[PDB]
C-alpha cells in the first residue's frame, strides 16, 4: 500500500533528469524521465508543485551528456547542488566509474 | 516523562503477582505438609519476579558499563570487582555457610579414614 | 534442488508425478507389509521387527491383516494375508506409476483403442461424469474442487466396501470397534460426495489462486495439510491411549519385539560356530543360538506409548514442517506476485488485508509481544523450578511452582495435571509464537521489510544469501532463511512435544537428579504419574538405553556427527571456506605434480551462503531429530509410581 | 572537581535537506566570567519564509535575560533576503526594555558582504575554504520614536557630541563593544572601520518626535570571520521551505552554569563533494570568543554527542571517531571525542569532520 | 547502445551484479573507502571492459537500484519492470464481511 | 547441585553463540526494527504519550 506501488526502494517515485540540451536556448529541453522508463516528460509547474511535495524526486546521473551546469540554475557555494530554481532541488547521483580501474 | 514508564512496569508486576495469587487460589493444590496458601504462591511470585528483574537489571547494566567503559576507569574497573569478589567471599563465611560444618558434636571430621570410621555408626 | 518446481510443471505433470508417487509409496507399502511377516507362509522363521513396521502393526491387526496371537499357527495366516495385500499393494502401485508416466509424458492414449483424451476434456469413469459432472472442469481449480470431492467420496466408498467383504468388518455404529470405520466410510462418502456437487455446482472462489498458483495453491494446501497433521498426531495420541484402542496399540506391551539392532546374544572371544559351538566358547545366555537378537518385552520398553510417540511425532514433525514449506512457498509466490506487481492487484483478504506495511509491522510487534511475555514466563518458571529443586540461592521446592496446575476448567485435556502440563502449554504457545515470528516475516517481508524499504533496499532473489556488510551486516534476510530460521525455532517446540510424550518433566531441567529436592516433586506436586527425569536428566536417563543398543548408539554418533557439521555451513565461514579451498586447490596441484606429472585441474567447490544455509538447516533438522528418534524409540519409561519425599 | 555534563544531539533529514534538530545541554560547575551574577537569559529565533518569490524570510528573535536584579527584553522582527549574492537587504522592527525603560526602533538596513580574493586557483585546490577574509559594509537607517525623555536626552547628548566631536567616528567603536567585547573582537580577527555618520534627523512621526540615524560601518574579516567567510552558509533562505526555530537559554550563577538549546533549523548539512554530506563546518567566531571565558578554570568533560542520520545513510569519515553505532545514531563519547569538546570549550578551533553519505 | 552504469550513492556492495559478468568481462568491480561494515564498499562498471551483455541488470539482483542501464536514447532504468504505481485503500465492507 | 547451575548455564551461554555466529545478522537486524517500531506503537497506545529507543544489533563483527 505504497511500498508495494512502483519501485519498493524510493518511497517517492524518482525521475531522472537524463536529456537537456542547450541549442534550443530555453532548457524546456531538461527531460525528466521516471526511473520506469516510459514517460519522456518535461519540467513544468505541476512537476514543481510535485516535486515540493515531496510526491516526486528528480535527480541529476553524473555520466552523461552534461545537462546544463550554471545554464540550469546551479548553487555552487558548496559542492555543485544543482536546482531547477533556488526553492527546487535536484540531488545529483554521483557515479565513480571512470575514477576508479 | 519516565514516571509513566516506571508506574507501567510495578503495575504489570504488582499484577503479575496479583494473577498468580489469583490463579494458586484457582488452582486446586494441597499446599504443603506444613506451607500455607497465602505465603508460598506469593514466595514463587517472588522468585519469579526478582529472576527477571535482576536478569534485566544486569543486562542493562552491562550494557552501560560497555557504554561507560573508558581508560579512565582504570581503578575503577579492577578494584570494584576485587571488592565485590572480597564481599562474596566474605558473604560465604557469614551468611551462606557458617561455618566449615563440623558435626553437631563439633568432632571436625577431616580425614578420610575417621570419615569412615564415622559413617558406619553402630 | 528446483528441477521440479511448480513453474517447470503442468497440472498433468504434477496428476502423474503424484500417482507415480502414490504407487512408489504403495510399493513401500508392501515392502513394510513384508516385513512383518515374522513367520513365513512356508513355515520357516520371518523377517524381524521393524519400526516401519512397528508402526503400522496396531493398525493392520485392527484390520484382521495382521494378529497379535503368537503361535505359530495363525500367525502363518496372519503373514500370508500381509503377503496378499502387500502384492495387491504393488501391483497397483504398478497400475499408478503407469498411468503417473503417461500423465507426466502427456501420452494418454489407450494402448487397446488409441484415442487420446485430453487432460483438459474428459468423462470422469465413463458415464458416471455425465450423470455428476455433466462434462469435465474445463479449467480451473475451483472447479476441480467438487470432483476431488466426489473422488475422495468414491475412496471413502471404497474402503466402507474392502472393509465390509474383503476384511470383513461391516458398518456398525457403534465407535468402539474398527465397525464404526466401515459405517462412518459410506457416511463421509455421502458428505464428501453432496458437498462436491455443492461446489461443483457453486464453486468457491480465492482468486489469489486458479491462475498461475501451482505455487500458490500447493502452498496453501500444504499448510492445510500441515495443521491437518499436527491434528492427526493429536487425535492418533489421544485415541491410541483411550480403551477402544488398547486391543490394538495396548496389547503391543504383552508381547516381545526382536527388533534388528537390539541386544544380540554375545560370545566369547574363544569362540567357534560349529555344531553345538559349546566347546570353543560360551555364548552370553544359553537357550539362544549365538548372535541371536535378545528378546525384548515390551512391558518394559512400553511399545504402546513408543509406537504411540512415533506415529505422533511423525505426523507433528510433518505437519510443523510442511507449515513453514507451505508459508515458504507462499512467501516465493507473494515475491514472485510483488516483483511483477501483482501483488496491489490481488483483491482478496489473503493478500489485500495485510498490503499495508503498518498492519505487518502490528501484526509481527503483537506475535513478538506474546512470544517474548510467553517465552519469559515459562522460562522464569522453569528456571526457578530449577533453582529450587536444587536448592539455589537457599531455595527450595515448597517456594517452585508446584501450586501452578492447569485451571480446573483445562485439567480434562491432562491425565495428572501438574506444573509439567502448564509448562507443556505455555512452551507449546511460546515456541509456535517463536517459529510464527518467522513465518509472519515470511509472509509479509518476502519483498520488503520496514527498516529495508526505509534503508532503500528490496528483496528479489527469494533466496539471495544477503546483501553485504552494509548497515552493519544483512545475513540471512531472504524468506529462504527466515524459513532456516523457522524450523530452527520450531525444532524446539517440537523437542517439547518429544519430551512430553515420552513422559520427560519439562517444568524443570533437573527433576530425578539426585541431588538436594529434584525427587521431591512427586511428593510436593502430589504426582501419580512418575514423569521420566527433567530436561537436562532426561538425556541421562534415555542414554541408559540408547547407550544398551548398538543400533541407538550408531544413530547418536551419526545424528551428532552430521549435527554438528552444520556449523561448517551455517557459520559466518564462507570465505574463509573459499580461501581455504582457493590454498587447497593449489596444494594438490603443485602437490600432485611434483608427486605424480599428471596435472589436476580440478577445483574443491565450495558450497555458496545459499546453499550453505540449506545445507545446514537439513543437517541441523537432521541430526537433531534422528535423535528424538533415538529418545522416542528407547521406550517410554514413565511409571505410575510416584518417588517419595528423598527425607 | 569543576566537571562540564553536556549532551547534544544532531537529528538530520535525507536527501538534500540541510535541516536539523539540534538539541543541546550542558551543566558547568565553573563560575562565569559575568562581573554581575546571576545571569539567565532565554533566547528565540524562529524564521518563515515570508515572499519566497523575492527571497524574503521573516525571523524573529526574543532575548529576556535577567542580569544582578534587572530584567532586559530585545525583540527583533525582520524580513530578510538576499538582494544579490553579496548584498542582502532587511527591513524590521522591534524593541527593547530595561527595567522602568523602553523604546522601539525600525530598521531598513543593507548589508553588503564581499571577499578580497575570488580565485578560482584556491576552489578548485582546497575542497574546505575554512579562511575567506572579507570585509562587511552595513548602512543602517534606524528610526526611534522618542516617547520617553531619556530618548530625547540622548538624542541631545548625540547630536552634539557628532557635531561637536572630531574623534566621535572611531570612540564610538570602544564605545559600543561594551566591556569585553572589543578585547573579544580583536582575538577573533575582525576589525572595524570607523563609521560614517551620514545624517541625524528629527523626521517627527504622526505620534511624537522620531530620531532618525543613518550611518555607514564596515567590519573585516582576517577569515576567522564566520559573520564573512561563511556568507552565504549563515542564510538557507533558499533551504528555508518551513519555519525554522531555535529556543536556547542558561541559567547561571556563582554555583555554575546552565545551557539548553532546542532548534530545528536548515544549513546543519553541506555537501563536501561527489554526493557527500558532511556536517558543517564549525564556525569559528563562537570558538574564540568562547575560548575569552572557557581558559578560566581547570574542568573535566562528560560529553555524549548523538548523531541521528536520516534512513539508509552511514559516516565515511569521522576526525574524532565515532564511540558507538545504533545503525542510524552515531555516538561520540568520551576518548578522542572529550578531548576536542575540552579543546573549543576552551577556544579551540580544531576540525571535527563528520563525512556522511547515503 | 544499453552502457548500463552503478549508482555509487546508492550501491551497498552486495555484488549479486557481480556474479553475473562474465567471467572474463568482470567490467564490474569494488571499490573501498573504509570500514566496510559503514558501507566503503561499493560496485563500479569499468565502461571500457562492459560488452552490454545485459547479465548485470536483467537479473533483477540489484537491491538497491543502484544498478541503472541507459537506452540508446536515453532514460535510466532502475529495473528491468518496476511495479505499476496505484491508488491504493483498504476495502473495508459494511455490514457482512469487515465492517467499517 | 553447584556443578549442575554450571552445567545449565554453560550450555546456555554456548547456545546464545548461536543467534551471532550463524548467518542471521540481517535477520536479527530486520527484527529489531520491528521491535523498536512495536515498543514505539505499544508505547503510545496502551503506555500513554512514550515513544522512543531503538533495539541495537551486533554487528556480524
Ligand atoms: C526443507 C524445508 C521445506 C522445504 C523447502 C524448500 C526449499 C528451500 C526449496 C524447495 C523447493 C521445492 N519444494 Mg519444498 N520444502 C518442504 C516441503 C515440500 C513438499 C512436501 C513434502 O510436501 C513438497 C511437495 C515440496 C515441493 C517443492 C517444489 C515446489 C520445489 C522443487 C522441488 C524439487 O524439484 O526439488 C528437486 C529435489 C528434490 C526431489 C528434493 C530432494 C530429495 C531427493 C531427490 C530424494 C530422493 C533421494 C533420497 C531418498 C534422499 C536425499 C538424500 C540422499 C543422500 C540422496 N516442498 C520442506 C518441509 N522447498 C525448491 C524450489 O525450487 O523452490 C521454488 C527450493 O528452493
Ligand atoms: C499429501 C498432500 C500434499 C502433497 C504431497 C507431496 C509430496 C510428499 C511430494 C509432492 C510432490 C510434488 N508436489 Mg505435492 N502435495 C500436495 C499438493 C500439491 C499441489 C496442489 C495442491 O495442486 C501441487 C501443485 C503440488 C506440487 C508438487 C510438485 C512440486 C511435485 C510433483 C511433481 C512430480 O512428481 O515431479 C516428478 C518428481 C518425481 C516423481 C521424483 C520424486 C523423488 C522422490 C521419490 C520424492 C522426492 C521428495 C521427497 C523425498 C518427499 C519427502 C516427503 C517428506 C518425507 C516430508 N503439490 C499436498 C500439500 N507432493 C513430490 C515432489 O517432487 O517433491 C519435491 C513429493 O515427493
Ligand atoms: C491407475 C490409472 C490412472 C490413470 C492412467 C490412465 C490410462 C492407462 C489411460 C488414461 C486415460 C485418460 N486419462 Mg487417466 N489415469 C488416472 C487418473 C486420471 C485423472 C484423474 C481422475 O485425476 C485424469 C484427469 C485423467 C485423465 C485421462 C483422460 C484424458 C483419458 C481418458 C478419456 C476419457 O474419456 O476416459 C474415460 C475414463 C477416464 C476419464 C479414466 C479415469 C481414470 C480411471 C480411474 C482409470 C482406471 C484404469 C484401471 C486399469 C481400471 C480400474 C477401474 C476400476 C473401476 C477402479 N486420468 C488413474 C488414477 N489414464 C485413458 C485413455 O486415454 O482413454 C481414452 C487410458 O487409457
Ligand atoms: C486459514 C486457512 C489456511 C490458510 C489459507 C491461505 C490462503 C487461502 C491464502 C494464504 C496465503 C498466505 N498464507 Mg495462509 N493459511 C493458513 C495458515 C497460514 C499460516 C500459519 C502458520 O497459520 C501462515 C503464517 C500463513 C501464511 C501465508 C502467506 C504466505 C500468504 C499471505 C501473505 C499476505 O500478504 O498476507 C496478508 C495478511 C493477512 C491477510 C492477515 C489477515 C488474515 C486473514 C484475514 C484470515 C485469517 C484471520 C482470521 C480472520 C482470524 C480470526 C478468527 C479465527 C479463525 C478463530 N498461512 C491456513 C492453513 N493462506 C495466500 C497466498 O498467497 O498463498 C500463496 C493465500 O492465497
Ligand atoms: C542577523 C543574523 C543573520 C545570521 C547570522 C549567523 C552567523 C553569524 C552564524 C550563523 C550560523 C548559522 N545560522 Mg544564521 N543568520 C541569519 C539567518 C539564518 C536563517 C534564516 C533563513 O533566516 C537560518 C535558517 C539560519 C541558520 C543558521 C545555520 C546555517 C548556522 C548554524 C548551524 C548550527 O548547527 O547551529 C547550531 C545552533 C545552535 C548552537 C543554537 C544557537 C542559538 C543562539 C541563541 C544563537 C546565537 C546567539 C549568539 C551567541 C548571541 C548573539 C546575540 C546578538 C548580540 C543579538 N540563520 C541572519 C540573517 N548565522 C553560524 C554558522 O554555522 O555559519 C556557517 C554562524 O556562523
Ligand atoms: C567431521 C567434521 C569436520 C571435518 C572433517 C572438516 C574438514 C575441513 N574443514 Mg571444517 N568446520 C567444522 C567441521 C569439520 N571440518 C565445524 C563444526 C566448523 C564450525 C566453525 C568448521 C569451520 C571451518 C572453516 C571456517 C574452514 C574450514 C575448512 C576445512 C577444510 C579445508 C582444508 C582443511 O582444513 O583440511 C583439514 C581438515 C581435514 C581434511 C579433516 C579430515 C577429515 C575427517 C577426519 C573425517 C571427515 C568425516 C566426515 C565429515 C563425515 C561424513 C563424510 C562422508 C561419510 C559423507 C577441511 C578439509 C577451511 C578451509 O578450506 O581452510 C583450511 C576453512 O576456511 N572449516
Ligand atoms: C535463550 C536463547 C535465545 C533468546 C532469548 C532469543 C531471543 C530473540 N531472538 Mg534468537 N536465536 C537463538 C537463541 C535465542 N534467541 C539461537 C540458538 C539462534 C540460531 C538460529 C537464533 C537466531 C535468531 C534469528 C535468525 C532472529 C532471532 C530474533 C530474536 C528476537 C527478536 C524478536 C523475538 O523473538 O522476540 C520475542 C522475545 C523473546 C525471544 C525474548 C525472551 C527471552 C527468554 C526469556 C529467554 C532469555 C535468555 C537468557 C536467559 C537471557 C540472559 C539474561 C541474563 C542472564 C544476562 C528475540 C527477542 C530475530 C528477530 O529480531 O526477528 C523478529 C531474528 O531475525 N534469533
Ligand atoms: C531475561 C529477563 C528479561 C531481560 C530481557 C531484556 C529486555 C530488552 C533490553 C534491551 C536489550 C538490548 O539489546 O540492549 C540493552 C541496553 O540496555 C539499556 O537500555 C534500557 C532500555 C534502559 C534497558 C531496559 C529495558 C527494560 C526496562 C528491561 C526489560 C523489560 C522487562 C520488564 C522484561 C519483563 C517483562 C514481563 C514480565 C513480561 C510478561 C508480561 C505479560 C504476561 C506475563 C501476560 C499475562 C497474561 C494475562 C493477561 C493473563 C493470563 C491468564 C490466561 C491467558 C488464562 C487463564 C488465567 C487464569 C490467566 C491468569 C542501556 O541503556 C543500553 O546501553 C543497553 O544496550
Ligand atoms: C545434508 C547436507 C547435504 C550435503 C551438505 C554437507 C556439506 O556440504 O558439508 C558441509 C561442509 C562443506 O561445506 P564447504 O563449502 O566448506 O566445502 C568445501 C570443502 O571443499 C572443504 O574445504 O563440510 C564441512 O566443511 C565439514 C565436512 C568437510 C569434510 C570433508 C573433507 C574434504 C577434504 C578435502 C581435501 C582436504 C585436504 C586438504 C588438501 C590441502
Ligand atoms: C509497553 C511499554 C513500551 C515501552 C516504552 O514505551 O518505552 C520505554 C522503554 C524505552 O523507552 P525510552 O525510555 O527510551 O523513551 C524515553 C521516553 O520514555 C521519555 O519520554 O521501552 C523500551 O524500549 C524497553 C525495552 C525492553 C522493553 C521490553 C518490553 C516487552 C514487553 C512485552 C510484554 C507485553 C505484555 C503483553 C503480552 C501479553
Ligand atoms: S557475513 Fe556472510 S552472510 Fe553475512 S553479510 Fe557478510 S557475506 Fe553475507
Ligand atoms: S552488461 Fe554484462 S558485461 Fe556489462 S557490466 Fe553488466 S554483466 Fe558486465
Ligand atoms: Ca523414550
Amino acid at each position: 500500500s505504497g511500498p508495494w506501488s512502483g519501485n519498493a526502494v524510493h518511497k517517492a517515485e524518482k525521475y531522472f533528469i537524463t536529456s537537456a540540451k542547450r541549442d534550443r536556448d530555453g532548457k524546456l529541453q531538461i527531460e525528466l524521465v521516471p526511473a520506469s522508463g516510459r514517460r519522456k516528460l518535461s519540467p513544468t509547474p505541476e512537476m514543481i508543485r510535485r516535486l515540493i511535495d515531496g510526491e516526486i524526486e528528480i535527480y541529476i546521473l553524473t555520466t552523461q551528456p552534461d545537462i546544463a551546469i550554471d545554464m540550469n540554475k546551479e548553487i555552487i557555494d558548496m559542492e555543485n547542488r544543482y536546482v531547477i530554481d533556488f526553492d527546487k532541488r535536484g540531488v545529483k547521483w554521483t557515479m565513480r566509474e571512470i575514477p576508479v580501474f | 516523562s519516565n514516571g509513566k514508564l516506571i508506574a507501567l512496569a510495578v503495575g504489570g508486576a504488582v499484577l503479575m503477582g496479583a494473577l498468580f495469587f489469583s490463579v494458586s487460589f484457582l488452582t486446586g493444590y494441597i499446599p504443603a505438609p506444613n506451607h500455607s496458601a497465602i505465603l508460598t504462591p506469593l514466595r514463587s511470585f517472588m522468585g519469579w519476579f526478582l529472576l527477571i528483574f535482576c536478569a534485566s537489571i544486569i543486562i542493562m547494566g552491562l550494557g552501560k558499563m560497555s557504554s561507560a567503559i573508558s581508560d579512565k576507569w582504570f581503578l575503577s574497573f579492577p578494584l570494584s570487582i576485587f571488592v565485590i569478589v572480597m564481599v562474596m567471599f566474605l558473604s560465604l563465611r557469614v551468611y551462606w555457610e557458617k561455618g566449615r560444618t563440623t558435626t553437631v558434636d563439633g568432632k571436625y571430621i577431616r580425614t578420610t579414614a575417621e570419615l569412615k570410621e564415622f559413617l558406619n555408626k553402630p | 534442488y528446483q528441477i521440479f518446481d511448480t513453474e517447470k510443471l503442468d497440472d498433468e505433470q504434477v496428476v502423474g508425478g503424484h500417482l507415480a508417487l502414490l504407487g512408489v509409496l504403495g510399493f513401500i507399502m508392501g515392502i513394510y507389509y513384508i516385513s512383518g511377516i515374522q513367520v513365513f507362509p512356508w513355515g520357516a522363521p520371518g523377517f524381524h521387527d521393524n519400526w516401519f513396521y512397528l508402526t503400522i502393526k496396531p493398525r493392520m491387526v485392527s484390520l484382521g491383516i495382521d494378529t497379535y496371537s503368537t503361535k505359530t499357527a495363525d500367525l502363518e495366516a496372519a503373514g500370508a494375508r500381509l503377503l496378499g495385500w502387500a502384492a495387491f499393494h504393488f501391483l497397483v502401485g504398478s497400475v499408478l506409476i503407469f498411468g503417473g508416466w503417461r500423465h507426466w509424458t502427456h501420452n494418454l492414449t489407450n494402448p487397446f483403442t488409441g484415442r487420446c483424451g485430453n487432460f483438459r476434456d474428459f468423462r470422469f469413469l465413463g458415464k458416471f461424469g455425465d450423470v455428476v459432472f455433466n462434462g469435465t472442469s474445463a479449467k480451473s481449480y475451483k472447479e476441480a474442487l467438487g470432483p476431488h470431492a466426489v473422488y475422495m467420496s468414491l475412496l471413502f466408498l471404497g474402503w466402507g466396501i474392502v472393509m465390509w467383504a474383503i476384511l470383513g468388518f461391516a458398518p456398525i455404529p457403534d465407535f468402539q470397534t474398527i465397525n464404526s470405520e466401515t459405517f462412518m466410510s459410506f457416511v463421509f462418502a455421502v458428505i464428501f460426495f453432496a458437498l462436491g456437487i455443492y461446489w461443483w455446482n457453486n464453486p468457491p472462489n480465492a482468486a489469489i489462486h486458479l491462475n498461475d498458483d501451482m505455487k500458490a495453491a500447493f502452498s496453501v494446501h500444504l499448510t492445510a495439510i500441515g495443521y491437518i497433521n499436527i491434528a492427526l498426531g493429536c487425535i492418533a495420541f489421544v485415541a491410541f491411549q483411550q480403551p477402544s484402542f488398547a486391543p490394538y496399540y495396548k496389547e503391543l506391551d504383552k508381547l516381545v519385539f526382536y527388533l534388528y539392532g537390539e541386544p544380540f546374544n554375545r560370545v566369547s572371544f574363544n569362540f567357534v560356530e560349529q555344531g553345538g559351538k559349546v566347546i570353543s566358547g560360551a555364548k552370553e545366555f544359553a537357550d539362544f543360538p549365538a548372535y541371536a537378537i535378545l528378546p525384548k518385552s515390551g512391558e518394559a520398553f512400553g511399545m504402546a506409548r513408543v509406537v504411540t510417540n512415533l506415529i505422533v511425532f511423525n505426523h507433528i514433525i510433518c505437519g510443523v514442517l510442511y507449515v513453514f514449506a507451505g508459508v515458504y512457498h507462499g512467501g516465493q509466490y507473494l515475491l514472485k506476485i510483488q516483483l511483477n506487481g501483482m501483488y496491489n492487484q490481488i483483491k482478496s483478504i489473503w493478500i489485500t488485508k495485510g498490503r499495508d506495511q503498518e498492519v505487518q509491522v502490528k501484526i509481527l510487534g503483537t506475535v513478538m509481544a506474546l512470544c517474548f511475555a510467553t517465552m519469559l514466563s515459562v522460562y522464569a518458571v522453569i528456571v526457578w523450578n530449577t533453582i529450587c529443586e536444587l536448592n539455589i540461592f537457599g531455595t527450595n521446592i515448597t517456594m517452585s511452582f508446584y501450586w501452578l496446575k492447569p485451571l480446573p476448567i483445562f485439567q480434562w485435556m491432562f491425565a495428572d495435571p501438574s506444573i509439567n502440563d502448564w509448562v507443556m502449554a505455555h512452551v507449546i504457545t511460546a515456541g509456535s509464537l517463536f517459529s510464527l515470528i518467522a513465518l509472519v516475516r515470511i509472509a509479509f517481508f518476502a519483498h520488503t521489510s520496514p527498516l529495508w524499504d526505509d534503508l532503500g533496499l528490496k528483496k528479489n532473489s527469494y533466496s539471495f544469501p544477503c546483501l553485504g556488510p552494509v548497515y552493519g551486516g544483512t545475513c540471512g534476510v531472504s524468506i529462504q532463511d527466515q524459513l532456516w530460521f523457522a524450523m530452527l525455532w520450531g525444532i524446539k517446540g517440537l523437542s517439547a512435544v518429544c519430551w512430553y510424550i515420552d513422559g520427560a518433566w519439562i517444568a524443570s531441567m533437573m527433576y530425578g537428579v539426585p541431588a538436594a529436592d529434584a525427587k521431591a516433586w512427586d511428593s510436593i506436586a502430589h504426582l501419580h504419574h512418575h514423569y521420566t527425569s527433567g530436561i537436562f536428566y532426561y538425556f541421562w536417563t534415555e542414554t541408559v538405553t540408547i547407550f544398551s543398543s548398538s543400533h541407538l548408539s550408531t544413530i547418536l554418533m551419526i545424528g551428532h556427527l552430521v549435527w554438528f557439521i552444520s556449523f561448517a555451513v551455517w557459520f559466518e565461514d564462507r570465505g574463509s571456506r573459499l580461501e581455504g579451498a582457493d590454498i587447497q586447490t593449489r596444494t594438490i596441484r603443485w602437490l600432485g605434480k611434483k608427486f605424480l606429472n599428471r596435472d589436476v585441474n580440478f577445483r574443491f567447490p565450495v558450497l555458496t551462503i545459499s546453499d550453505s544455509k540449506l545445507a545446514g538447516t537439513f543437517l541441523y533438522f537432521g541430526g537433531t531429530f534422528m535423535l528424538v528418534f533415538l529418545f522416542l524409540a528407547n521406550g517410554f519409561y514413565q511409571t505410575n509410581s510416584p518417588l517419595p519425599p528423598p527425607v | 572537581v569543576t566537571t562540564a555534563h553536556s549532551d547534544y544531539e544532531i537529528v538530520l533529514e535525507g536527501g538534500s535537506s540541510s535541516w536539523g534538530k539540534v538539541k543541546a545541554r550542558a551543566k558547568v560547575n565553573a563560575p562565569p566570567a559575568s562581573p554581575l551574577l546571576p545571569a539567565d537569559c532565554d533566547v528565540k529565533l524562529n524564521v518563515k519564509p515570508l515572499d519566497p518569490a523575492k527571497g524574503f524570510v521573516r525571523i524573529s528573535a526574543v532575548f529576556e535575560s535577567i542580569v544582578d536584579s534587572t530584567k532586559n527584553k530585545l525583540t527583533i522582527e525582520a524580513d530578510i533576503a538576499n538582494e544579490t549574492k553579496e548584498r542582502r537587504i532587511s527591513v524590521g522592527e522591534g524593541m527593547v526594555s530595561v527595567g522602568d525603560f523602553s523604546h522601539t526602533f525600525s530598521f531598513e538596513g543593507s548589508v553588503v558582504n564581499l571577499f578580497y580574493y575570488r580565485s578560482d586557483a584556491v576552489r578548485r585546490n582546497v575542497p574546505n575554504p575554512i579562511y575567506m577574509q572579507g570585509r562587511q559594509f552595513h548602512d543602517i537607517l534606524m528610526k526611534v520614536p522618542l516617547d520617553n525623555n531619556d530618548l530625547i536626552d540622548t538624542w541631545e547628548g548625540t547630536v552634539k557630541a557628532i557635531g561637536s566631536t572630531g574623534a566621535f567616528n572611531d570612540w564610538i567603536r570602544d564605545f559600543w563593544f561594551i566591556g569585553p567585547a572589543f578585547t573579544a573582537l580583536n582575538e577573533g580577527g575582525q576589525r572595524i572601520s570607523r563609521i560614517e555618520v551620514n545624517g541625524l534627523n528629527t523626521e517627527s512621526g504622526p505620534k511624537g518626535p522620531v530620531g532618525v540615524s543613518r550611518w555607514r560601518f564596515s567590519h573585516g574579516g582576517s577569515g576567522m570571520v564566520d559573520s564573512i567567510s561563511r556568507w552565504a552558509e549563515l542564510f538557507p533562505s533558499d533551504k528555508l521551505n518551513r519555519p525554522a526555530q531555535v529556543e536556547a537559554g542558561f541559567r547561571s550563577d556563582s554555583q555554575g552554569i546552565e545551557v539548553k538549546v532546542d532548534g530545528e533549523f536548515p544549513g546543519v548539512s553541506v555537501d563536501a563533494g561527489g554526493g557527500l554530506r558532511r556536517i558543517l563546518n564549525h564556525p569559528l567566531i563562537p570558538l574564540v570568543h568562547h575560548g575569552m571565558v572557557g581558559k578560566f578554570n581547570n574542568f573535566n568533560v562528560d560529553a555524549q554527542l548523538k548523531v541521528v542520520l536520516p534512513k539508509g545513510y552511514k559516516i565515511r569519515y569521522a576526525a574524532p571517531q565515532y564511540r558507538s553505532q545504533n545503525l542510524e545514531e552515531y555516538r561520540w563519547s568520551g576518548g578522542a571525542y572529550a578531548r576536542w569538546v575540552e579543546h573549543v570549550c576552551k577556544g579551540g578551533v580544531g576540525q571535527f569532520e563528520i563525512l556522511y553519505a547515503q | 547502445k544499453k552502457h548500463y552504469f552503478i549508482i555509487e550513492n546508492l550501491c551497498v556492495g552486495c555484488g549479486l551484479c557481480l556474479d553475473k559478468c562474465p567471467p572474463k568481462v568482470n567490467a564490474i568491480g569494488y571499490k573501498f573507502y573504509g570500514d566496510v561494515q559503514e558501507g566503503g564498499f561499493r560496485c563500479y562498471i569499468d565502461q571500457a571492459a562492459c560488452i552490454s551483455c545485459s547479465a548485470c541488470f536483467s537479473g533483477d539482483e540489484c537491491p538497491s537500484g543502484a544498478l541503472i542501464e541507459v537506452l540508446p536514447d536515453g532514460e535510466v532504468l532502475d529495473f528491468s519492470y518496476t511495479p505499476p504505481e496505484r491508488l491504493d485503500f483498504d476495502l473495508r465492507f459494511l455490514h457482512r464481511f469487515h465492517r467499517e
